[PDB]
């Protein structure tokens, strides 16, 4: 019986030289916004989510929810697109910059092309192009994911030469393969809205917790069943050097706080973790078993 | 689309002749090869071949043993495929008698390279590893080509025998007193912090628990000592950013009636190990936790 | 082209070429059958009124 697929059609005509460019991606992931059966090319690919002001985190957060899909077989006038099932091995083309060794845990990320041009352009079609997500090993995703968050925290400080240099150092990752610099999120002297909201999600959790947790830790440390919260009361101090002969013997705690606002600060601490959750935990989507020579195809058992 | 066409029962591949036979029936040519029946045609197990140098074959000739990749720095030896047993020499859980016992067995430059590459790095152990599954069908030559299962049951070709997971007895642990009808196997590295180096202690923790939150809650029970030592190192050293104190990854499952002791027998060296018998592999991933 | 008069520029003949192109627009309808319906289609139990 026939394998289940998803047919796709091109509203704009295709050239003989254009259809040859699809046979190259016949074995590549093509993310889809929503599982359907027939799909116009407009809803195909990641290009629908391009924005001017919205940045990398918009793409990442919508990319988590899109339905991953391989191209299956170009038909000339049509295109099949198989939806992978969890626990069956599917071959994937190596769109990612980095070569994959066997056993790597891959994951999907927005494309992160940097300034100077390299091989990028393939399928211009009616003021439309088929952008494809990077497939990258898990650790490189864990590292890129932080490089951007730190350049976001530095987005406010570009007057300083030291930050001006450290940003450049974060900009160029050095990986076990040819190196690929990471585009700077900051532009036009001003940070994009997504990274700003994410940096707020981090700094709220970093600051709202410090003033809040003492009112609870002081009460929990009394019991002693766990036996470390007394040691944690000193951890609250956030001192780096050993204490001077001065003020600190106990962490600073809020005073007198009006009975109800303490609920609102508490709940606003938890609202920021939800904004942060899209970046907190990357998730594997493939686990490559063997790799083709030239690290061009790989055959990954699907995850998710 | 005919009413009868939906009414037909699903057709199993054995009912149809093999695709090679479907070609040979049409074209009638007869090769020397016996394509009348295809071997390995009924295998839910997914597998991968890994070339492993002959210095690491010891205690892996027995089918059933974890394969774990180990990234180390130098671009020439990009990785190296450690067994679970070879990693036991570094573990602090293992008995000194068992450790000195099996450490003699790995007297090869290829394996000693593993101890050196373990010592070499400041970054934590759990980062460098990636479990690959379990041994079967050792190629057993000047350089073994081990077949490793990524998912599904371990068993012979022809399903004539079921390979069993072997876990050295010092790593095996059970939290509970009343075993469930089914229970999941998880591999658990747990750093206990200490001055010159944070020495790791490996374990394999079968349990009927499946939920992650309840699992880590029961885990912090025995590991309160390591967790409090991590908190103590956190304040003892400023500008030191030590991370997670145990790491759990789902390793698969077994029926919990299969579990029973045994020993590996190699170079006339008996080694007591717990033996999950029909251990289906279903890999997970390392999950950081405090 | 019409023929011209004295002192007026004549008209050069003009071949013209053009081309139409076809456009695709496929269609699809889903119809579904409950498994409880299929199981009585093919399996049949103790044959009872």
């Amino acid at each position: 019986a026939m394998e289940a697929n998803i047919f796709c059609t091109f509203d704009h005509k295709l050239s003989i030289a254009d259809v040859g460019k699809l046979t190259k991606l016949v074995a590549a992931v093509v993310p889809i916004p929503q599982r359907l059966h027939l799909i116009k090319h407009y809803q195909l690919g990641l290009h629908q989510f391009v924005d001017h002001t919205r940045g990398y985190v918009r793409l990442r957060g919508l990319l988590r929810n899109m339905t991953l899909t391989l191209m299956r077989r170009v038909e000339g006038n049509q295109i099949l697109l198989h939806v992978p099932t969890h626990g069956l091995l599917y071959t994937v083309l190596n769109t990612g910059p980095v070569t994959w060794e066997k056993g790597d845990a891959l994951c999907v990320l927005p494309p992160l092309f940097h300034g100077p041009l390299a091989r990028e352009n393939l399928l211009t079609l009616g003021q439309w192009e088929l952008v494809l997500p990077w497939i990258v090993p898990m650790p490189l995703a864990l590292e890129i994911n932080q490089r951007l968050l730190i350049m976001g925290l530095f987005s406010l400080d570009r007057s300083y030469e030291e930050v001006k240099a450290a940003v450049q150092q974060l900009q160029t990752i050095t990986f076990r393969d040819a190196t690929f610099t990471i585009p700077d999120p900051v532009i036009d002297q001003h940070l994009l809205i997504d990274m700003k909201t994410a940096c707020l999600s981090m700094s709220m959790v970093a600051n709202l917790a410090s003033e809040l947790t003492m009112t609870y830790v002081r009460k929990l440390a009394l019991e002693d069943s766990s036996m470390l919260l007394v040691k944690c009361q000193e951890l609250l101090m956030r001192l780096d050097r050993e204490r001077s002969v001065g003020e600190p013997r106990t962490p600073a705690r809020p005073q007198h706080v009006s009975p109800d606002d303490e609920i609102a600060r508490l709940s606003a601490l938890f609202v920021m973790l939800r904004q942060l959750d899209d970046l907190i935990r990357e998730q594997v989507v493939f686990t490559v078993c063997d790799v083709s020579p030239d690290n061009k195809s790989a055959t990954c058992i699907f995850k998710g | 689309m005919d009413a009868r066409a939906v009414a037909k029962r699903p057709r199993d591949p054995a009912d149809e002749d093999n695709e090679l036979v479907t070609a040979l029936k049409a074209k009638r040519e007869v090769n020397t090869i016996s394509v009348r029946y295809l071997y390995h045609a009924d295998h839910q197990a997914l597998t991968a071949r890994f070339f492993v140098p002959e210095g690491l074959v010891e205690f892996e000739a027995q089918p059933g043993a974890l394969l774990i990749r180990m990234e180390t720095g130098c671009d020439s030896p990009r990785h190296l495929y450690i067994s679970l047993y070879l990693l036991g020499i570094r573990a602090s859980n293992v008995s000194a008698s068992t450790r000195c016992l099996l450490e003699s067995v790995y007297t090869a430059s290829a394996a000693r390279a593993a101890l050196q590459w373990l010592d070499l790095g400041p970054h934590l152990l759990h980062r460098r590893l990636e479990t690959l599954g379990c041994v079967k069908t050792v190629s057993l030559g000047i350089t073994s080509l081990l077949t490793c299962v990524m998912r599904g049951y371990l068993y012979n070709t022809l399903k004539t025998e079921v390979f069993a997971l072997m876990i050295p007895k010092d790593m095996y642990l059970t939290w509970e007193e009343t075993r469930g009808r089914l229970q999941y196997v998880y591999l658990i590295i747990v750093y206990d912090y200490d001055g010159p180096e944070t020495r790791p202690g490996i374990y394999v923790l079968t349990s009927s628990i499946a939920h992650w939150q309840t699992l880590v809650d029961v885990a912090r029970g025995k590991f309160a000592r390591e967790r409090c030592s991590f908190v103590n190192r956190r304040i003892t050293r400023p500008r030191q950013i030590p991370l997670c104190t145990g790491v759990i990854q789902k390793l698969g499952w077994c029926l919990a009636d299969d579990i029973h002791t045994s020993f590996l027998v190699h170079k006339e060296l008996k080694l007591s190990v717990v033996r999950l018998d029909n251990f289906s592999v279903e890999l997970g991933d390392f999950r950081e936790f405090v | 082209r019409v023929a011209s008069g004295a002192g007026l520029p004549t008209s050069r003949q003009t071949t013209i070429m053009v081309t139409k192109y076809s456009e695709k627009s496929p269609i699809t309808i889903p119809f579904e059958l409950s498994a409880a319906c299929l199981t009585y289609l093919r399996e049949t139990f103790e044959g009872t009124i």
